[PDB]
DNA sequence: TCTTATAAATAGTT
DNA sequence: AACTATTTATAAGA
């Protein structure tokens, strides 16, 4: 972008909204690309700062959610804390 | 994903549509 | 990247797996960033080519899924086909 | 809403 | 398992 930012809460309401719309599209585009390149099925659920709902699924949201409920093994599960841990361990790359 | 109430509620929600 | 690639299925098995691991992390990192910048809560559910499950939630998947079941209002819902259409429009 | 200058992610090679 | 040149994403402008 025109200037480097740090990852922290945006307090300006207008900027928050603009950033949300742009980065939401960017996230769905990366999901699309991963789904096609690697033959994945993907769902994404987003609640904004007022808990309005936005969703994406590569093909069919209901199919992905029901497969989730049918899965009965341990699997990779991450949160923001895991992402931060990976960033702390990774190189400047 | 495992035996519990959250699994049950999600399944019911999807199927009821 | 060193070259532009077409968005189509990778048939080389090694390359598919390398690409999957790298881009899965990239997608989760962008989700972390959006969650902090814009004060939102996000979940991701991924089934790979082998039908193995990978998940991410900014804080708690249980809470996101329960809230999802309560939401009644019309809302944005997009699929790959919609993304492809937007990219046509963007040119 | 689109463009533009700049930062971030990643494809190919190692 | 690392490196880097380049393509892609996006922060601030129009």
């Amino acid at each position: 972008g025109r200037k480097k930012i740090q990852i922290q809460r945006i307090t300006d309401e207008r900027n928050r909204q603009v950033t949300f719309t742009k980065r939401k599209f960017g996230l769905m585009k990366k999901a699309y690309e991963l789904s096609v390149l690697c033959d994945c099925e993907i769902a994404l659920i987003i609640f904004n700062h007022s808990n309005k709902l936005f969703q994406y699924a590569s093909t069919d949201m209901d199919k992905v959610l029901l497969k989730y409920t049918e899965y009965n093994e341990p699997h990779e599960s991450r949160t923001n804390a895991d992402i931060i841990e990976t960033l702390r361990k990774k190189g400047f790359n | 994903w495992g035996s519990g109430e959250v699994k049950q509620k999600l399944q019911e929600f999807v199927l009821s549509k």
